[PDB]
């Protein structure tokens, strides 16, 4: 039983880290193997915020083109999406941007969001500078968040955080008209 | 009144889907449970490659180097255990792009084409890659599309058992109007048209193999493993000894260790047979 239903989205270019991202958030588990999401998948878990118990459905999309008719047909029903991108990696940073108009066209009007760098323990080969990015973040009322799927590093709180933005736009949402 | 979808008045993914199409076409009632998806994977896959023959053999693609070579910005890196060789063969490309895997019904990847791949069909879109693109990723939707129904089925989410459902369906019309366009592109005639050196690449040249770099080498060594019997091109690179510094190196870099075919064995072995390449040149 469960107080809460919340659907999450992640979403980012390809090989970014969603898919790791989200069996470290489910099994906290970490494979190196190299698979390819194709369409879409989905894990569940449930945590508890506020003594308030939270269901949460996530949902995994593929990056590349060829699929977005497919994954894109996933924003709309979303309380929160999760957009991804590579701290070692230039051209998907760049591409938040792009990521962040499909939100605009695919998804809810007040859905939440929520910027994530991945693969912060590859210290040597960071190429996005986290301040850069508490900037851009920060000029769109959204947070933000370094994770390393591979060590836990900040996993479990960006989606807690993701968690507690929704229960606090859900609250508003029933308080005013 | 159960509906769960029927198996055998096919057994090749064309008319296999069909017949689902047909009773997908043809209601309230449905176990996705006892679907055999695995099967349907071993049928695209073969659909995939019959496709990829037939592409190559009608000469459909038009140094050589292949569609996608001008698109390539990896600065030769090695991407997620591949390295960008402009001397793969389309049908090649085609098929590691678009075969799924039976043990997580996912992709294996094939990264450094991945990018390339798009912008070509960004610049060419009334390409043929584009609408045979177009035609096996509905093959994936598909398979995963199913994947989907059952779990979520499986999970309760009514909701999810039936908003793709409907869509599963849909599917299925866009993969004909697909067929449908692939299949006149391949009645156009050809004139007749093979490498002896390998089943992977094209021709590639003194000149041109010596500029590859170790990722660029261990990537194309990794790949002609793939064949049964060792193979012209893979003993012309391990029998070289000036190439086997950067091609070790890349080995041992890490890179590799994620793929799926077996890269441990296959470094093993590509060691070994250079060490045996070592004596006599
Ligand atoms: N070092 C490191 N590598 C990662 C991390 N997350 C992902 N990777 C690498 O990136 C690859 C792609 O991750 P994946 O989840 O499959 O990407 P996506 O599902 O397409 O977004 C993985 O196979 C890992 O090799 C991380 O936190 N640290
Ligand atoms: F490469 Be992942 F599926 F976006
Ligand atoms: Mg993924």
């Amino acid at each position: 039983e469960y107080d809460y239903l919340f659907k999450l989205l992640l979403i980012g270019d390809s090989g970014v880290g969603k898919s790791c991202l989200l069996l470290r958030f489910a099994d906290d588990t970490y494979t190196e193997s190299y698979i390819s999401t194709i369409g879409v998948d989905f894990k569940i878990r449930t945590i508890e915020l506020d003594g308030k118990t939270i269901k949460l459905q996530i949902w995994d999309t593929a990056g590349q083109e060829r699929f977005r008719t497919i994954t894109s047909s996933y924003y709309r029903g979303a309380h929160g999406i999760i957009v991804v991108y590579d701290v070692t990696d230039q051209e998907s940073y760049a591409n938040v941007k792009q990521w962040l108009q499909e939100i605009d066209r695919y998804a809810s009007e007040n859905v939440n969001k929520l910027l994530v760098g991945n693969k912060s323990d590859l210290t040597t080969k960071k190429v996005v500078d986290n301040t850069t990015a508490k900037e851009f973040a920060d000029s769109l009322g959204i947070p933000f968040l370094e994770t390393s799927a591979k060590n836990a590093t900040n996993v479990e709180q960006a989606f807690m955080t993701m968690a507690a933005e929704i229960k606090k736009r859900m609250g508003l949402e029933v308080l005013f008209q | 009144k159960p509906l769960t979808l029927l198996m055998t008045s096919s057994t090749s993914f064309s008319e296999t889907i069909n017949q689902w199409a047909d009773i997908l076409k043809t209601m309230e009632k449905f176990d996705s449970n006892p679907i055999n998806l695995l099967e349907l994977v071993k049928q695209f896959n073969l659909y995939v490659d019959e496709l990829a023959i037939t592409c190559e053999a009608n000469n459909v693609w038009a140094s050589t180097p292949n569609l996608f070579a001008l698109y390539d910005n990896s600065g030769g890196e090695a991407i997620h255990g591949h390295a960008f060789v402009p001397y793969y063969k389309e049908s090649i490309v085609l098929r590691r792009l678009f075969t799924v895997d039976p043990n997580t019904f996912n992709l294996s990847r094939f990264a450094a084409f991945e990018g390339p791949c798009q912008l070509y069909c960004a610049a060419h879109a009334d390409s043929a890659w584009v609408k045979i693109q177009t035609l096996l990723t509905l093959g994936n939707g598909i398979i995963n599309t199913l994947k989907i129904i059952k779990q979520a089925q499986a999970f309760g989410i009514d909701e999810a058992v039936t908003e793709n459902l409907k869509a599963l369906k849909e599917q299925f019309i866009a993969f004909q109007l697909a067929e449908a366009d692939i299949k006149e592109s391949l009645k156009a005639p050809s004139f007749a048209e093979p490498n002896k050196e390998s089943e992977f690449f094209y021709p590639i040249d003194e000149k041109a193999l010596a500029k590859m770099n170790g990722y660029q080498l261990a990537t194309i060594c990794l790949e002609e493993l793939n064949s049964p019997k060792p193979s012209p091109l893979i003993e012309r690179i391990l029998s070289n000894k000036k190439f086997w510094k950067r091609i070790n190196s890349a080995f041992e870099s890490g890179v590799f260790k994620g793929r799926t075919d077996d890269p441990a064995g296959k470094i093993a072995k590509i060691r070994e047979w250079h060490q045996l390449l070592q004596i006599s040149g």
